[PDB]
C-alpha cells in the first residue's frame, strides 16, 4: 500500500492540453497536504504548521487564500496516473494537474487508448512522486507528451480517436453527385448554363470537349484559401463541394474541405511548407491516414512540435464532428435489395442439396458440410453487397462513414445491423445448419435469439477467462527477461542473424515476398550488419534502418535485387545478462538509436504480453 | 511537453543521464537558496498567483531552463566528491 | 530496498555530475594550492 | 459571495502591423463568450464595408478561359491576382471607380502601375500581376466597386461593356476571423468565461479598427428594438 | 449460500430471491469448469435466462430464473407449453420437464393463429433442441410467450429482440443497479412487466377488498371496507435498505376515495402508480458534441438538476461503542476535551448530535471520551500544560466524526444500552449510539446513467440550457448520446426506444411494447406521421414558415438521399421526422446542424454508487501494526495498492528512483516515511 | 441617395398575457436574423432576473426528510410544489420577503391561502400547496429572494430560524425562447431576413421586459469593447 495516494472515476477532459489532467481539488489538497502546510506557513495566512493542518481538519474552517496556495504548491509538479490492469508501461503515465471543481478525475482522450480506458465508470488510481528526483523522471520520461508512439511497435500510440476522426473524415470528403452523369459541350458558360436550368450537379463527372471535370471547378476560382474559406461561410459551396484553388503558386482542384485540414497542420506545426509536404490531400483523413501523418511529424518536426499537432487535430476532429451531423435513426442501417435475391438464391441451392441427399447420393456429413459452405459464402456475398451499396448509394452515411473511417465499427457488425448474423454455433462446438437470416435491424427471433446466445456465452466466457489474468504470460516473460538491460553501447560482436523478404512453401518451396508489415517487424530500427549497396544506392554498416530505409529494401526485393538483410540482432548480442546498443537498435518509442540503461527486457515482456489478452483463445473454427 | 525537451535531449547520450544531470542540479538549486543559478534576472523562471510574479519555485524546471542555456558542465568524472559539497558553499551560505 | 539497475539506476548514468561555470573555479583551488612556498 | 454583481472585464489587445490583432476580453459570466463571440464574427465577415474588382475589360481576349499571347500567365489567373488587389476611397461619395493600367514588351507588372485615380489609393503597391516579353501586349477597364462580403460573379446581373466578364468580388476586408474561449478563474469561480478572438484583415482596415466597428453594427441593431408596432395575436382555432 | 438482500431497488430484491448459483457445497470456481456449466444448454429454453448472469469471472455460474419457469417438488425447472392438436391449439397448457420436452415437436409463438388455428403453411419448431420447419400436421405442443425464455429483468427490456445479447446482458444487469430517485418516472415504452413486478416485489402497497378511504396523510392510511372493517396501513416512511437507498411509500389516493379490492394506496420507492419507475423519462439527442461525449461519457442539461430530475435521497448509519476497558469505562458526553466550542453546537444533546443538523465532513456525531495510553501523560507535555493552567486530564477525545467525502444531515439517532432493554451487545460494550444521516443526491459530474439496452456512461459535462441543441419550438435537449456507442454494440434497441419516444413525446402517449412482440417499424412511422401534426402541424396556425436553416438544412440533406427532391420543404419535413430526425438547432451559434439528428424521448437511470467506489485521497494515516504498511482508519484513507505489474510498468520507464520511493519512503521504511514528512514540512 | 444600407426595420410587437410574447424585426441583412436572435435567446434563457422561494421554515418539522401529521405530502413533496410558486416584486428595489401560512382542519391548501402582503402579488395563487385531513394543521413561513440564474441550497446558508430547510432557486422567469427566422424580400431585394423572438415567462416578469433586459444586458457588454489596453 502507498503513502501519497488516491483514486477516482474517471470522466474526459476535451479541453486539457496532453500533458495535463483534470484534480479535484479536494483530492489534491490531501494527496499534497504537507507541502501545502509549508506554503501556508510562507504566507501569512498561518502562524506555524500546527494551526495550519487544524485549519484542514474541518471543512468548514478551510479558507479561500488555502486554495490559491494549493495552485501554487502544484506549479510545475506533475502526479502519475493509473488504470489497472497496467498491462504495459503506458498504463502508468504522468500529466501536470489541473485542479477542477467537483470529484471526477478528467482524462484527455489521446491517452485513453493506451490506458485503455474508457467512460462508463473506470477509475484511475493518482500517485505523487514526491523527491527532485522522481519528479524528474515522471517529468522526463513519464509525462505523456513525451510518450507518442508504441514501445512495442513503435507506431504512433496517442493518436487520432474516436469522435476525432469522424469530424476531420467528414470535412476532407467529397461528395460525388450523379444528376449529371458524363455530358460534354462547348464548355466555357453553356457548361454552367445547364447547372443552371437544374440540368446538372455541381459535383457532376462531366468529361467536357478536352478534358474532366467538376462544374464545379470551372464555376468556383477561388484565388487563395481564405477566399474559399470566406465563401463556405457565406453558404455558397460546402467544405465538401470540389472547386478550384489557388495554393502555394500551385493551381488546385480539392474541397475547401481539404484546404482547411491542410491549413490546420501548417498552423499547428508552424511550418507552412512541411506541412503541405507531410500531407496526403488526395484523399479522405481517417485512422490510418492521421496515424501516418503523425509519425512523419513526429520524424521530421520535433516531439514536442507533434503534440501541438495532435490537440490541433483533436481540437478540430471534435468541433467539427459536432455540426458534421451524425447520428443512428433506426434508417440507416440500410438494407440492400440484393438480399432478398442472394436468400432466395440460397434457399433454392438448398432444396438442390436436401434432393441430393434424399436420393442417397449424399452421405449425412457431406450434406451438412455442403450446406454451410454454402451459407458461409453466402453471408459473404451479402456483406459485399451491403458495403458496395453504401459506396454507391449512401456515402456519407453515419454506419459506411463511421466504419470507413475507422472512427468505429467493422465489416462484420454492419453485416450483423443491415444483412444478416449469418451462422451461429451450438454450445458443443459445431454450428446450426439454420443461419440467423435476420440484421439487427429486422429484429431477431426468439429462436434466432437463443440460439444465437450460445456464442455469446463462449465470448463473455473467454474474455472473462484472460479479463481476470492472462498477465500471467508476461510474470512468466518477465521473470526469464527481467535482468536483461542495455549495458553497453557496442559488444563489439562480428556475427548477426539475416532477416529474410520471402516465405517458401506457397506452391510448395516457391518464393514469395513477405507482407510489408511482417518486414517492417522484421527491419525497422535494426542496425546494419554489413554493407547492403541495393538499387544503385549503398547502405553502409552500422546504419540504423529508418523507416525508409526499409521501404526501400522492400522495393530492391520486390525488383529481385536482395533476399534477406544482414542486421545486427539481439539474438546474436554478446553482453553478458543484457544487451548492447547497436545489437538492439532503435528505441522504438522515440525513433531514434535505444539509450544505454533502458530496462529493455521488461519493456520485451510486456509488449508479448500485453496483446495476449486478446488473442481469441482455444482453438475454434 | 516542456520547453525545449527535443533539444534537452539532443544534450545527451543517454535518456537517463538527462534525468541525472537535472535532478541533481535541482537539488543543489534548492540546496543553497536559489543563489547557485547560472541564469540571469530577466530569465528567471516565473508564476502568477497572488496576483505578482514571483519566481517559480519549482526547481525540476529551474535545471531544465540553465541547461538550454549551456551555462553548465556535466560529465561523469569532473570534480572530487567532497571538494564541492564545501567549495559550493563558499559562494553560497548553506543557511 | 535498492535502486536498480536501469534508467536513472543505470552505473552509466548514475554518477553523472553537474556544476556551473563559477563553481569551476574549484579546479584553480588545486591551482592556487599545488606548490608551496 | 454569491457573487454582489461582477467585475467590468479587462480588454487586451496585442496588434501585428495593420494586417492581423488579437483581442481578449475577460473575464466573462458563464456563457458570455460565445454570446458575443459568434455575433461579432458573423458581423465581421458579412457587413463591414470595404471594396474590390467587380468586372474586367480586356482589349484582345473574348472568353474568359482564354489564354493571352505575349503574356506568360492564363486569363483567369490575372482575374484571380486581381481578386486579390486592396484599393480604399479617401473620399466618401465614390461607389465605383475603373482603374487604367497599359504597358508592353520585356518588363514585369506591379500593381503600382495602374495610373493614378482620384481619391483612391492602392494599398499593395508592390502587388505582382503580370509578366510579358515580346509583341504582346495588355490594355484594360478593371472596374472597382464598394460592397461587403462575398459577392460572386453569377450572382449580380445587368452586364457592362460588350466584352464584360464579371469577377466574384471579396468585398470585406477582413480575411479571416477565429475566436476560442476559454474557462478562467476568479476567486472561487472556475467557471467564467474568457474570450479570445483572432482578426485577419487585408490592411485597407486596421484588425481593431473592423472590431471597433463590427460592436457598432450590432450596437446600432439593438435600437430597432425602440419603436413597438402593435398587432393582433394569433386564434387558437381548437 | 445465504447473502446480503440486494434491495437498491424493489427488482433488486425479486432478482436477488429468484437467482441460482453452481457454488457452495457443489463444485465452485476452483474447479471452474471453463466452457462447460459457464454456458447456456439447449435444456435452458424457458428454465434459465439466457442472458441475465453476472459478467466478469463469475459468467455462468449464477444465473437467473425465467420468467414463468417453476420448480416442481422433485426440484426440477418446468416450463408451460400449450397442447395443440391437429393444427388447432387449446388453451389446455402443461408444465414439462427437459426431458418430457424432448419427446416432443414443439412450434414457436409467433406462429401466425386464425383464431386457433395454426394459419401458417410452414411452422418454426423445435425438435429436442432443433430449430426445423414443419406443416402443422406434425405439431404436438406451442410455446406460451416470448416472455418464457427470458428472466425478469431481460422481460423489462423493450425492443430487445433489435439488441445484440452481450448488451442486454448489461442491460438487465443495470436495472438491478438503479437508484430510486424522488421524482421516479416508468418508461414511456414499456414491455407489460413493469405493473406486475412491483405487485410481487412487495414494493407498493395495495387495498384488500373493495372499500372507502378513511384517513390519508403521509404517515398512515385507514379503509373501511364494505363489511364496516377499519384498518390501518402504517405506511413504512424514509426507511434503510441494505443498500442505504431509501425506501418509502407515499399515499397516491385521496380521503372519501372509493377503492376496488387490489387498487392501489401507496407508492414503493421505485413505482409510479404501481408500474415500476427505475429512472427518468427524458429527451435525448443522439450526435456528438465537442468531445465531452467521447468514450461512453454523457452530457447533461442543467436543466434536469433544477427539475430535481435525477435527485435520490440516501441515508448513511454511524455506530459507537461505549465499551468497558481494562482502563476503566469510557463514556459518551458532551464535554471533551481541546480548543473549540463552535465544535459543539449542534451536540448538546448529551453526547449525541441534535437530530436535524446539518453535518459536514469532520464534525461531531458523537462525542466520547477513553482513559488512553496507558495513562501516562509526556513529561514534555506535562510543562507544556501546567504553563496554561494544568489539567492533563486522563481521558483522550475518541469522539465519532463525520468521514471525510461528506455526510449529510441528521435524521434519528438511536441509543441502545448496559442489556437490560432487549438489547443483546457485543461482550464488553455498555452502550451503542448509532446517527443515521440522510442526503439528497442531485445529479453531478461522475454521476452514471443506464438505459435499459446495456448502453452505459458517466456525466462528464453539465451545460447551461442555453448551450443546449434545441428544437425549432425552443425546446431543448436533455442528455446528448454519441452515436459511436451504437455500431460495434449492435444494441438498435435504444434507436427504436427513442422513435417510438418522439411519437410518444408529442402525441402525450406511453407505450407497451412486448418482447418479440411489439412495436414495429411501419406502426412507429404512422405514429411519427400523427406526431408530426403537433410538432410542426400548428406552426402555419400560429403563423410561422420554414425557417431560411430549416432550408439550408434540406438542401444538404436531399443530397444524402433522405428526402426526396422536388417535394416541398414541408413534406420533405415530415419524411425526416418519420425517419425520427429532426432539425436541430446548435444553441451555441443558432445555425443549425447540418443534417437532420435524430432526437426523441428515452428512459435513463442514475446507478447505484458504492462506498469503495467513492473518491478516496491519502497523504499519511495509519500503519498496520504487523507489516508497517499503510492502513485505513475511520476517518482516514488507507493507500493504494502498488502490485508488481505497476512495479513492471515503472521499471519499463528506468524511473529508478520513483520506484524506490513508491515501495520505502511511501510505505514501509519506517524513518524514512518520518524524515520524509518532516522535511516536506 | 445612398442605396448601401437600408432603412431601419419594423419593430412590431404581437403581446397579449404576462405569459407569452411574440417580436418581429423586418427586413434584417442576410444572416442578420441569427446574429441578433441568438445572443438575445441566451441572454434571455440564462441571465434574466427573477424571484423564487429561497427558505421553508414550517412550525414543527427539523428538517426537509420529515413527514407531517394529518398531512398526505412529505415535506420533500411540498418544497418541490413551492418551488412551482411565482411571485411578483411590485417594487423594485425590493429584494427578499417572507409570506406567511398558517392552515389547519379539512382542506386543501394552495398559493391564495398565504397572508397577503403589500407590493407582492403572487402569479398562481390557484398552485396546489398540501393536503390537509382532519385535525392536520400547517403553519410555515416562505422566504422569497429576487436573483438570478440557478443557485442550489447546498450554496446557500440561510440560518434566519434554525429549522429552516433551505432551498434550491430557480430565479430565470423566462421559460422558453424560440426564435423564427424567415425569408422576405424588399423590392429587387430577394433574401433578407425577417426575424421573430417568441418569449414565453413565468407571469412575475413580462415578455417584452425580458425582452428589453436582454438587449440592455447585450448593449452593456459591447461597452467593454471600446477602452483598449497593451499586450
Ligand atoms: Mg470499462
Ligand atoms: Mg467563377
Ligand atoms: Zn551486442
Amino acid at each position: 500500500r502507498v503513502d501519497y495516494s488516491g483514486r477516482s472515476v474517471i470522466v474526459v477532459g476535451p479541453q486539457l492540453k496532453l500533458h495535463q489532467c483534470g484534480l479535484p481539488k479536494r483530492m489534491a489538497l490531501e494527496l499534497f497536504k504537507p507541502f501545502l502546510l509549508k506554503k501556508m506557513e510562507e504566507k501569512g495566512i498561518a502562524p506555524n504548521v500546527k494551526a495550519a493542518r487544524r485549519m484542514l481538519e474541518r471543512q468548514r474552517d478551510i479558507k479561500d487564500e488555502v486554495w490559491d496556495a494549493l495552485e501554487e504548491v502544484i506549479h510545475g509538479k506533475v502526479v502519475l496516473l493509473n488504470r489497472a490492469p497496467t498491462l504495459h508501461r503506458l498504463g502508468i503515465q504522468a500529466f501536470q494537474p489541473v485542479l477542477v471543481e467537483g470529484q471526477s478525475i478528467q482524462l484527455h482522450p489521446l491517452v485513453c487508448e493506451a490506458f485503455n480506458a474508457d467512460f462508463d465508470g473506470d477509475q484511475m488510481a493518482v500517485h505523487v512522486p514526491l523527491s527532485s528526483f522522481a519528479q524528474a523522471e515522471a517529468r522526463i520520461q513519464m509525462l505523456s507528451a513525451h510518450n507518442l508512439l508504441s514501445p512495442a511497435s513503435g507506431e504512433p500510440l496517442a493518436k487520432p480517436s474516436r469522435d476525432i476522426i469522424l469530424g476531420l473524415y467528414y470535412i476532407t470528403q467529397v461528395r460525388k453527385e450523379k444528376k449529371g452523369a458524363g455530358l460534354e459541350f462547348a464548355t466555357p458558360e453553356e457548361a454552367l448554363a445547364a447547372h443552371e436550368r437544374g440540368e446538372v450537379a455541381l459535383n457532376a463527372p462531366i468529361k467536357v470537349a478536352g478534358r474532366e471535370t467538376s462544374v464545379g471547378r470551372l464555376k468556383y476560382v477561388f484565388a487563395n484559401p481564405d477566399e474559399a474559406l470566406l465563401a463556405v461561410a457565406h453558404g455558397i459551396v460546402d467544405l465538401q463541394d470540389v472547386v478550384t484553388v489557388r495554393y502555394m503558386g500551385k493551381r488546385l482542384e480539392t474541397s475547401p474541405g481539404r484546404i482547411l485540414f491542410a491549413r490546420i497542420v501548417a498552423e499547428a506545426v508552424e511550418d507552412e511548407k512541411v506541412a503541405w509536404e507531410l500531407i496526403q490531400l488526395d484523399v479522405p483523413q481517417e485512422k490510418n491516414s492521421l496515424k501516418d501523418l503523425v509519425y512523419q511529424a513526429f520524424l521530421r518536426l520535433g516531439m514536442e512540435k507533434t503534440a501541438r499537432l495532435l490537440d490541433a487535430l483533436k481540437y478540430y476532429g471534435f468541433t467539427f464532428s459536432t455540426t458534421s451531423g451524425i447520428t443512428i435513426g433506426i434508417d440507416d442501417a440500410v438494407i440492400p435489395e440484393e438480399k432478398k435475391q442472394y436468400l432466395e438464391e440460397a434457399d433454392r441451392k438448398l432444396l438442390q442439396i436436401e434432393q441430393a441427399y434424399e436420393m442417397g447420393f449424399l452421405t449425412d456429413r457431406e450434406r451438412y458440410d455442403q450446406i454451410l459452405q454454402l451459407w458461409t459464402e453466402t453471408t459473404e456475398k451479402v456483406t459485399q453487397a451491403v458495403f458496395k451499396n453504401f459506396e454507391e448509394n449512401y456515402p456519407f452515411n453515419p454506419l459506411y462513414v463511421m466504419a470507413q473511417s475507422g472512427a468505429r465499427g467493422n465489416p462484420q457488425q454492419i453485416r450483423q445491423l443491415c444483412g444478416l448474423r449469418g451462422l451461429m454455433q451450438k454450445p458443443s462446438g459445431e454450428t446450426f445448419e439454420v443461419p440467423v437470416r435476420s440484421s439487427f435491424r429486422e429484429g431477431l427471433t426468439v429462436l434466432e435469439y437463443f440460439i444465437s446466445s450460445h456464442g455469446a456465452r463462449k465470448g463473455g466466457a473467454d474474455t472473462a477467462l484472460r479479463t481476470a489474468d492472462s498477465g500471467y504470460l508476461t510474470r512468466k516473460l518477465v521473470d526469464v527477461t527481467h535482468e536483461i538491460v542495455v549495458r553497453e553501447a557496442d559488444c563489439g560482436t562480428t556475427n548477426y542473424i539475416s532477416v529474410p523478404l520471402f516465405q517458401p512453401d506457397e506452391v510448395t518451396r516457391s518464393l514469395r515476398l513477405r507482407k510489408r508489415a511482417d518486414i517492417e517487424a522484421g527491419l525497422y530500427g535494426r542496425v546494419l550488419a554489413r554493407e547492403v549497396e541495393v538499387l544503385g544506392v549503398r547502405l553502409e554498416e552500422g546504419r540504423y534502418l529508418s523507416m525508409d530505409d526499409v521501404h526501400l529494401l522492400i522495393k530492391a526485393a520486390e525488383a529481385g535485387e536482395i533476399q534477406e538483410v544482414p542486421v545486427r540482432s539481439p539474438l546474436t548480442c554478446q553482453t553478458r545478462y543484457g544487451v548492447c546498443q547497436k545489437c538492439y537498435g532503435y528505441d522504438l518509442s522515440m525513433a531514434r538509436p535505444v539509450s544505454i540503461g533502458e530496462a529493455v527486457g521488461i519493456v520485451a515482456a510486456q509488449s508479448i504480453g500485453e496483446p495476449g489478452t486478446q488473442l481469441t483463445m482455444r482453438t475454434f473454427h | 511537453a516542456e520547453p525545449g525537451i527535443d533539444k534537452l535531449f539532443g544534450m545527451v547520450d543517454s535518456k537517463y543521464r538527462l534525468t541525472v544531470v537535472v535532478a541533481k542540479r535541482a537539488q543543489q538549486l534548492l540546496r543553497h537558496g536559489f543563489k547557485n543559478t547560472v541564469l540571469e534576472p530577466e530569465e528567471r523562471p516565473k508564476m502568477q498567483t497572488l496576483e505578482g510574479l514571483f519566481d517559480d519555485p519549482n526547481a525540476e524546471t529551474w535545471a531544465m531552463k540553465e541547461l538550454l542555456t549551456g551555462r553548465l558542465v556535466f560529465g561523469e568524472n569532473l570534480v572530487p566528491e567532497d571538494r564541492l559539497q564545501k567549495e559550493m558553499e563558499r559562494i553560497y551560505p548553506g543557511e | 530496498g535498492r535502486l536498480i539497475p536501469a534508467g536513472t539506476g543505470s552505473d552509466f548514468v548514475r554518477f553523472t555530475q553537474v556544476v556551473d561555470q563559477k563553481t569551476l573555479k574549484a579546479i584553480e583551488e588545486a591551482r592556487k594550492e599545488a606548490v608551496e612556498a | 459571495m454569491l457573487d454582489s454583481k461582477l467585475k467590468a472585464p479587462v480588454f487586451t489587445v496585442r496588434t501585428q502591423g495593420r494586417e492581423y490583432g488579437e483581442f481578449v476580453l475577460e473575464p466573462l459570466e458563464r456563457g458570455f463568450g460565445v454570446t458575443l463571440g459568434n455575433p461579432l464574427r458573423r458581423i465581421l465577415l458579412s457587413s463591414i464595408p470595404g471594396t474590390a474588382v467587380t468586372s474586367v475589360y480586356i482589349e484582345d481576349v473574348l472568353h474568359e478561359f482564354s489564354t493571352i499571347p505575349g503574356v506568360k500567365e492564363d486569363v483567369v489567373e490575372i482575374i484571380l491576382n486581381l481578386k486579390e488587389l486592396v484599393v480604399r476611397f479617401l473620399n466618401p461619395s465614390l461607389q465605383t471607380v475603373t482603374l487604367l493600367l497599359k504597358a508592353e514588351g520585356p518588363k514585369e507588372v506591379k500593381a503600382r502601375d495602374f495610373l493614378p485615380v482620384a481619391d483612391v489609393e492602392i494599398m499593395n503597391p508592390d502587388l505582382h500581376i503580370a509578366t510579358l516579353e515580346e509583341g504582346g501586349r495588355l490594355n484594360m477597364e478593371v472596374r472597382v466597386d464598394r460592397g461587403v462580403g462575398y459577392v460572386p460573379a453569377e450572382k449580380h446581373g445587368i452586364k457592362d461593356r460588350i466584352n464584360a466578364i464579371p469577377v466574384d468580388a471579396v468585398f470585406s476586408p477582413v480575411r479571416r476571423v477565429a475566436f476560442q474561449v476559454e474557462d478562467t478563474r476568479l476567486g472561487q469561480r472556475t467557471d467564467l468565461d474568457k474570450l479570445t478572438l483572432r482578426i485577419w484583415t487585408d490592411g485597407s482596415v486596421t484588425p481593431l479598427e473592423a472590431l471597433n466597428q463590427a460592436v457598432e453594427i450590432l450596437r446600432e441593431h439593438l435600437t430597432y428594438f425602440s419603436n413597438p408596432q402593435a398587432a393582433a395575436v394569433a386564434a387558437p382555432e381548437e | 449460500l445465504s447473502q446480503f438482500k440486494d434491495e437498491t431497488n424493489p427488482l433488486s430484491s425479486l432478482r436477488h430471491k429468484r437467482r441460482i448459483s453452481a457454488l457452495g457445497p457443489g463444485g465452485l470456481t476452483r474447479e471452474r469448469a471453463g466452457f462447460d456449466v459457464r454456458d447456456v444448454h439447449r435444456t435452458h429454453y424457458g428454465r434459465i435466462c439466457p442472458v441475465e448472469t453476472p459478467e466478469g469471472a463469475n459468467i455462468g455460474l449464477i444465473t437467473s430464473l425465467a420468467a414463468y419457469a417453476r420448480v416442481d417438488e422433485l426440484g426440477f425447472i418446468r416450463t408451460p407449453y400449450r397442447r395443440v392438436v391437429g393444427g388447432v391449439v387449446t388453451d389446455e397448457v402443461v408444465y414439462m420437464t427437459a426431458t418430457e420436452e424432448d419427446r416432443y415437436t414443439i412450434a414457436q409463438a409467433n406462429t401466425p393463429l386464425e383464431g386457433n388455428r395454426i394459419a401458417a403453411e410452414r411452422v418454426v419448431a423445435r425438435r429436442k433442441g432443433e430449430p426445423v420447419i414443419v406443416s402443422p400436421e406434425e405439431v404436438e405442443f406451442m410455446d406460451v410467450s416470448p416472455k418464457q425464455v427470458f428472466s425478469v429483468n431481460t422481460n423489462l427490456i423493450p425492443f430487445l429482440e433489435h439488441d445484440d445479447a452481450n448488451r442486454a446482458l448489461m442491460g438487465s444487469n443495470m436495472q438491478t443497479q438503479a437508484v430510486p430517485l424522488i421524482r421516479a418516472q416508468a418508461p414511456v415504452v414499456m414491455t407489460g412487466l413493469e405493473e406486475r413486478v412491483v405487485r410481487d416485489s412487495l414494493a407498493a402497497l395495495y387495498a384488500e377488498e373493495d372499500g372507502e378511504v378513511a384517513k390519508v396523510d403521509g404517515n398512515r392510511i385507514v379503509v373501511r371496507y364494505e363489511d364496516g372493517r377499519l384498518v390501518e396501513y402504517p405506511l413504512r416512511r424514509f426507511y434503510r435498505s441494505n443498500q442505504g437507498t431509501a425506501l418509502d411509500q407515499r399515499p397516491r389516493v385521496v380521503v372519501g376515495q372509493r377503492v376496488r379490492k387490489g387498487d392501489l394506496l401507496a407508492d414503493g420507492p421505485a413505482s409510479e402508480n404501481g408500474f415500476l419507475a427505475l429512472g427518468q423519462n427524458v429527451l435525448v439527442a443522439i450526435m456528438p458534441f465537442d468531445g465531452y461525449n467521447f468514450e461512453d461519457a454523457i452530457v447533461i442539461s442543467e436543466e434536469l438538476l433544477k427539475r430535481d430530475f435525477y435527485t435520490s435521497i440516501h441515508i448513511e448509519r454511524y455506530e459507537i461503542e461505549a465499551r468497558d476497558t481494562k482502563l476503566g469505562p469510557e463514556r459518551i458526553t458532551r464535554d471533551i476535551p481541546h480548543l473549540s466550542e463552535a465544535a459543539l453546537r449542534d451536540l448538546d444533546e448529551e453526547g449525541v448530535v441534535r437530530i436535524g443538523a446539518e453535518v459536514k465532513p469532520g464534525d461531531i456525531l458523537v462525542g466520547r471520551t477513553s482513559f488512553k495510553g496507558e495513562s501516562e501523560p509526556t513529561p514534555e507535555e506535562r510543562l507544556l500544560r501546567s504553563i496554561f493552567g494544568e489539567k492533563a486530564r486522563d481521558v483522550k477525545d475518541t469522539s465519532l466524526r463525520v468521514p471525510p467525502g461528506e455526510g449529510g444531515i441528521v435524521v434519528r439517532t438511536v441509543r441502545l444500552r448496559r442489556g437490560d432493554p432487549g438489547v443483546e451487545l457485543k461482550p464488553g460494550v455498555r452502550e451503542v449510539v448509532r446517527v443515521y444521516v440522510a442526503q439528497k443526491r442531485k445529479l453531478q459530474v461522475g454521476d452514471k446513467l443506464a438505459n435499459r439496452h446495456g448502453n452505459k456512461g458517466v456525466v462528464a459535462k453539465i451545460l447551461p440550457v442555453e448551450d443546449m441543441p434545441h428544437l425549432p419550438d425552443g425546446t431543448p435537449v436533455d442528455v446528448i448520446l454519441n452515436p459511436l456507442g451504437v455500431p460495434s454494440r449492435m444494441n438498435l434497441g435504444q434507436i427504436l426506444e427513442t422513435h417510438l419516444g418522439l411519437a410518444g413525446y408529442f402525441l402525450g402517449q406511453r407505450y407497451i411494447s412486448p418482447i418479440f412482440d411489439g412495436a414495429k417499424e411501419p406502426e412507429i412511422k404512422e405514429l411519427l406521421a400523427q406526431a408530426f401534426e403537433v410538432y410542426f402541424g400548428k406552426r402555419k396556425g400560429e403563423g410561422f414558415g420554414v425557417d431560411k436553416r430549416e432550408v439550408e438544412v434540406l438542401r444538404r440533406a436531399e443530397k444524402l438521399g433522405l428526402v426526396t427532391p422536388g417535394k416541398t420543404p414541408e413534406e420533405q419535413l415530415k419524411e425526416l421526422f418519420l425517419q425520427g430526425k429532426v432539425v436541430l438547432y446548435d444553441g451555441r451559434t443558432g445555425e443549425p446542424i447540418e443534417g437532420p439528428i435524430v432526437v426523441g424521448q428515452m428512459f435513463i437511470m442514475k446507478l447505484y454508487h458504492m462506498v469503495e467506489d467513492k473518491m478516496h485521497a491519502r497523504s499519511t494515516g495509519p500503519y498496520s501494526l504487523i507489516t508497517q504498511q499503510p492502513l485505513g482508519g475511520k476517518a482516514q484513507f488507507g493507500g493504494q495498492r502498488f502490485g508488481e505489474m505497476e512495479v513492471w510498468a515503472l521499471e519499463a520507464y528506468g524511473a529508478a528512483h520513483t520506484l524506490q520511493e513508491m515501495l520505502t519512503l511511501k510505505s514501509d521504511d519506517i524513518e524514512g516515511r518520518n524524515a520524509a514528512y518532516e522535511a516536506i514540512i
